[PDB]
């Protein structure tokens, strides 16, 4: 909704799945996100909804071994955590 | 003159969807070619600019599950979805209610009642 710049981490995976930007409305974070997992695969094919990042750059940028697209603001404070606002 | 509706394929794409959503309440039309009950939906009820009109405080989500393959019914056994037509809805934390689920064709007028029984 809302413009952000995201830190250097959060950058070099975004721009791994074609963001060429430097500054995303969040919505758009959460879609060039969503893309790395499919990407990737990072989801359990039996709970789609589980994810695992360790051994992922994404484990060290959320600073967790897994969790689950069920709890929204957990995610949501996770990714806020490698923003900064125009 | 249609509806505009995210596409989804794997259960995972729901599961983002519902957190990109975040806040909204959320509709999902499982479609198919060889469900006409769908196609008549679409063209009439979605067409409707009352229904519309209700559905623009919503956010819009479709499956095309037509060609039934493993991402189709792996979606569709996670949903205990039986068969189609079925309009799944969701409250603003992304929790579907079932009662409000529909399996059957509807008017533009039926479908804007059961919009009176969402999230």
């Amino acid at each position: 909704e809302t413009l952000v710049r995201p830190k250097p981490l959060l950058l070099k995976l975004l721009k791994s799945v074609g963001a060429q930007k430097d500054t995303y409305t969040m919505k758009e974070v959460l879609f060039y996100l969503g893309q790395y997992i499919m990407t990737k695969r990072l989801y359990d094919e039996k709970q789609q909804h589980i994810v695992y990042c360790s051994n992922d750059l994404l484990g060290d940028l959320f600073g967790v071994p897994s969790f689950s697209v069920k709890e929204h603001r957990k995610i949501y404070t996770m990714i806020y955590r490698n923003l900064v606002v125009v | 003159t249609h509806l505009n509706f995210t596409q989804i394929k794997t259960a995972f794409a729901l599961y983002w969807a519902l957190l990109e959503a975040q806040g909204k309440p959320v509709m999902l039309d499982l479609y198919a070619d060889w469900c006409v009950a769908c196609k008549e939906f679409e063209k009439y009820t979605f067409s409707d600019p009352q229904v519309q009109k209700a559905l623009a405080d919503t956010v819009l989500l479709q499956a095309n599950v037509t060609a039934n393959d493993a991402q189709d019914v792996a979606l569709l056994k996670h949903l205990n979805v039986l068969g189609l037509p079925t309009i799944l809805f969701f409250d603003g934390q992304g929790q579907e209610h079932p009662q409000a689920r529909v399996t059957g064709f509807m008017d533009a007028e039926t479908f804007s009642a059961h919009l009176r029984d969402r999230q």
